[PDB]
Order: structure tokens, then C-alpha cells, then sequence
């Protein structure tokens, strides 16, 4: 069973945060640990496990977002992805880069600094 | 700007004393300043909420020992 | 294309709003 | 420039009429809350917040409070000096109280849990 | 066939009354 | 003192002492400490049209109609001061006799020991 | 105003009996008190449903421990 | 009559669980105790608690899974159950099923190694 040497979870999580926050992995021990706990909660199921149904989803939000050229680019290259054949868990992918989908004309809410007054 | 402020204040005090808030003039002034520096609407309210039920408690407190 | 009478769009509103109150209410008594 | 902390003490020392000594429980559960990971405001959208008190003001047959209401969004989208308007119109919304019902007094039994 | 003016007014009335509720649901 | 009736209650409804529903009576007051949104409905009559309706929906229409008049001489006596909360917890608290109680399974009380 | 409060705790009773709602003459008139006294009424039925659990639970333990 | 020792609740339920696990008794203490506190949680009444609805209820998921004769044998599995008798709490029984029923067309998403982080 082909399990590619994958780093353990806490190094990916690790090496997730370091890209993240831009610090090293002993700044973000705090975030660390935040990280481990949210892993390891149990989620529900993801709305949509049906690649063809997250394209139609992810279609229909970029149309939503009057963005339609990136809807046809989106299952443009969905039906590469699908034809290469390289992801085993074409699902997933899809369902979670269309719940990080951010539309570029909502302001992004900047997390006022004020979250950090609680840390002490 | 300053009139602006000003004027958006008293417009907060207003809607406030027509929604019956219970807000004064600082604490309307702190809550629209905080909004307006960036703090999140649902913070604010839960503090607003949080304290009035302690007024609320504080004062049935009182009026039980009394 | 017979235009729904404003009698039947009420009910089909009436409708939907108790359905979306109800599963509100039941949600929020969860 | 107060902290937002600060201020906030301040302020439900104001509000409350009681020294920082005396709301060092309700300062905690403040304190808490704030820290604490909120769902999201019912509406973060000015525009929207603004047509849901407006309906729900008319729905209420409160015309006078709608008014007000309305007047003073009008002065404060004229005169430009809040940058998040939708956040204040959110608050405002989430403390409006029906002036038409009778303020719940307060049950006396919530101070059985104070000792 | 609900006339645009019905369809358009029974569509405003269900978004209206999702919305009620889905306010409400954040609220508490 | 309204915690003093609470309590008074709470044994009354138990038929134990008040030493032994403290985690009982605990609970009830962290729940009533708790901020709660405003009720859905506090008008007195949208209560009772509500409470008839549920009534009426497990076919209990004798029931019904003695939830109706119990409302309107209540009501008319006036001793209550929020007739529409007092309604809306009726309501809340009433329970359908052909839906079949969900028996709390025995394994809750494995716990208690 | 003794008769009027007779009338309606007996309404109350003939109410929750139709309606069985397993609340007795002292129970109800102290739910109806707090009602009185501005008891939020979804706080109430929790309460209830709190309470009628409670009470489930401790007729279950008395049965067990006799 | 000395009922046959129906061991309570909690005696059953570890059963269940070495059973579930294949492990013995004192290999699933941890596994017990999370037991106890899921059975001492109060759980919402089921949706629904008609024998008949539930048994409907049952066909028409079937339907939309497209196992139309799953369904239809599913319906028939009731009536018999139904008229057999044997079971007192038929409701409860049915709801159980088809919390258990499982989509056989849905690509069990393989639970990432990581959940047992939460395990311990």
C-alpha cells in the first residue's frame, strides 16, 4: 500500500503554519497546538462529494460573483484535472478549493488586531 | 470632520433613545468609534448585551436584598 | 399564461414563510 | 488612543454605575465573550442591515422609530466619518428594543446565582 | 404562469422570510 | 423570594427534599443566568392561536377547546401579568400523547451510580 | 379576587390535564407566578423540559434504591 | 421467572464495543467512558416516530439513492416487521436502521489517519 514517505501531520501542519504566519515553526507553537485541536475535531460531512456536483457548485458561485470567464475556465480545467487522472481524491480537492473561494470585490474583513489582547 | 463625528454621534444617540437602547453619549460614542476602527459588529453587541444584563442583574439583585 | 392571482402568490408565501418559521423555531429550540 | 480594553472598562463602569472592583465577575464574562469566537452578525451589509430594521420596524408598526431610524442613517451615511457603517447599523439593530414592550424587568431570581 | 410581477413579488416574499430566519438563527 | 418558591417547586414536582435537587436547582439557575433572545412571539394571541393549532394537531380536539376557554377565563381574570409568555410556555412545555414518549434508555442511569 | 384566582388555577389544571402536561395545582400556579414575574418564556420551557427530566430521573432512582 | 441476566446498559454497551473493536473489555476503557458520556448526552426525539412514516421515510431515501427496489423491499421488511409483532419499540427500531444505512454509491472518504489523534 503506496504510502508516499508523508511527513507526519503535525510536519505538515507545521510547515502549513510557517508558510502561513511567515514565521518559524517554534513561533507558531501556540498555533500549533490551535491547529492540532481543530484537526482533530470531528466535522460533519462536506456538502457535496460529487466532483461533477462541486463543478456545477463551483460554476454557479463564479457566475454569482459575475465571474463568468472563470467559471468556463474552472470546468475547463476540471476536465483536465479529471482526464489526467493523477488525484485520487478528486472530491475532496474540489470541495475544498471551492470553500476557499474568496470573491475579489467583498472588502476582506481585516481581523482587527484587537484578538491578540486576549492572548495575555 | 470633527462636525461629521459630531453629527453621527448624535444621530447614533438619537436612533438609540428611539430604539430605546439605554446607551448614553460616551458608551454610543466608544461603540461607533470601535466600529469604525474595525471592531467586529457582533463583539460590540455581545459586550452591549453582556453589560445590560448585568444591569439588569445588578439592579434585581438590589431590589431582592432590599 | 394565467397570472397567479394575488390570492394564490399570498398562499404560496403564507406557505413557505411558516415552513422557514417552523424549521427556524425547531432549530432554535435544538 | 485608549486600548479598545480600556475603553470598554470604562465604559460598563459608566454604563453600570459601579466601581471595577464591584463588576469583576461581569468584567470576566465581558472579557469571555469578546475573546470568545462569535457566529456571525445577522447582517454585515449597511444596505441590508438598513432595509431589515426598516422592515422589521414597519412589520412592528413602530413608524416613529423607523423614522428616527432613517433619519439618522441618512446623517450618518452624509457625513462620511464612520468607515464601517454596516458594523455600527448591526449593533444598532442588535440593541433596538420595542419602545411599544414593556421593558422585561429583570426577575429578582437572577440574584440567587450572584451570592 | 405567475406573472413576472407575481413571480417577482412571491420571490421577494420567500427571500424575505428566509432571511427573518436565517437573522434569527444568528441572533441566537 | 421567587428562588425560594423555584425551590419550594422543585421538591414539590421531585417529591424530594431540597438538599437533594441542588444539581437540579444549579442547573436552573446557570439556564436562567443565561442571555436568551427575545421570544418569538410575545403577543398573547398569536400564543394561543399557536397553542390551538398544536393541539388541534394531535387530534386532541376536545383538548383544544378546553386549551381555548382555560385561555379566555385566564385572560379575563387578569391575575397573570405576561398572559402571552405564560401561553407561549404552555405551549412549549405541552406534549402529544400519541407520539410516543422517548423513553430516556435505561443507560442514563448506569452513569448516576 | 379569591374566586378569580380559584377559577383560573382550576382552568389551569383542567388544561394541563386535557393536555397532559403532568403539571400539578402547585406546580402550575408556581410556573404562572413566574410568568407573572417576566420569566423569559423560552428560558421557562427549558426549564420545564429541564425539570421534567430531572424529575423522570430521580422517580427512577428512587424505584432503584427501594 | 429469572429473566435471562440482561447485563444493564452499561455492561451491554461495553460488550457492543469489544465486540465492535475486537478487543476485549479492558482494551476499550477509554472507548467505554466515551460510550457512557455519548448514552448520558440528551439526544433530540427522532423525527419521526411512526412505525408507517418511518418505513416511507426509508423508501424514499432509497428512491433518491436510486435503489428503487431497495425501497420497495425495504417497505415490505416493514409490513412484515410491523406484523410480526416481536418487536415492542418498532419506531425506535426503524430510526436506528436508517441512521445506519449506509450509500453504497458514495466513495467512502477514507478517514485520514489524523482522527486518531483525537482517539487518545
Amino acid at each position: 500500500m503506496a504510502t508516499p514517505d508523508q511527513k507526519s501531520p503535525n510536519v505538515l501542519l507545521q510547515n502549513l503554519c510557517c508558510r502561513i504566519l511567515g514565521r518559524s515553526e517554534a513561533d507558531v507553537a501556540q498555533q500549533f497546538q490551535y491547529a492540532v485541536r481543530v484537526i482533530g475535531s470531528n466535522f460533519a460531512p462536506t456538502v457535496e462529494r460529487d466532483e461533477f456536483l462541486v463543478a456545477e457548485k463551483i460554476k454557479k458561485e463564479l457566475i454569482r460573483q459575475r465571474r463568468e470567464a472563470d467559471a468556463a475556465l474552472f470546468s475547463e480545467l476540471h476536465r483536465k484535472l479529471h482526464s489526467q487522472g493523477v488525484l485520487k481524491n478528486k472530491w475532496s480537492i474540489l470541495y475544498l478549493l471551492l470553500s476557499l473561494s474568496e470573491d475579489p470585490r467583498r472588502q476582506p474583513s481585516k481581523v482587527s488586531s484587537y484578538a491578540t489582547l486576549f492572548a495575555q | 470632520n470633527l462636525n461629521a463625528v459630531r453629527e453621527t454621534m448624535d444621530v447614533l444617540l438619537e436612533i438609540s433613545r428611539i430604539l430605546n437602547t439605554g446607551l448614553d453619549m460616551e458608551t454610543l460614542s466608544i461603540c461607533v468609534r470601535l466600529c469604525e476602527q474595525g471592531i467586529n459588529p457582533e463583539a460590540l453587541s455581545s459586550v452591549i448585551k453582556e453589560l445590560r444584563k448585568a444591569t439588569e442583574a445588578l439592579k434585581a439583585a438590589e431590589n431582592m436584598t432590599s | 399564461n394565467a397570472p397567479l392571482t394575488s390570492i394564490q402568490i399570498r398562499f404560496i408565501q403564507n406557505m413557505i414563510q411558516e415552513t422557514l418559521d417552523d424549521f427556524r423555531e425547531a432549530c432554535h429550540r435544538d
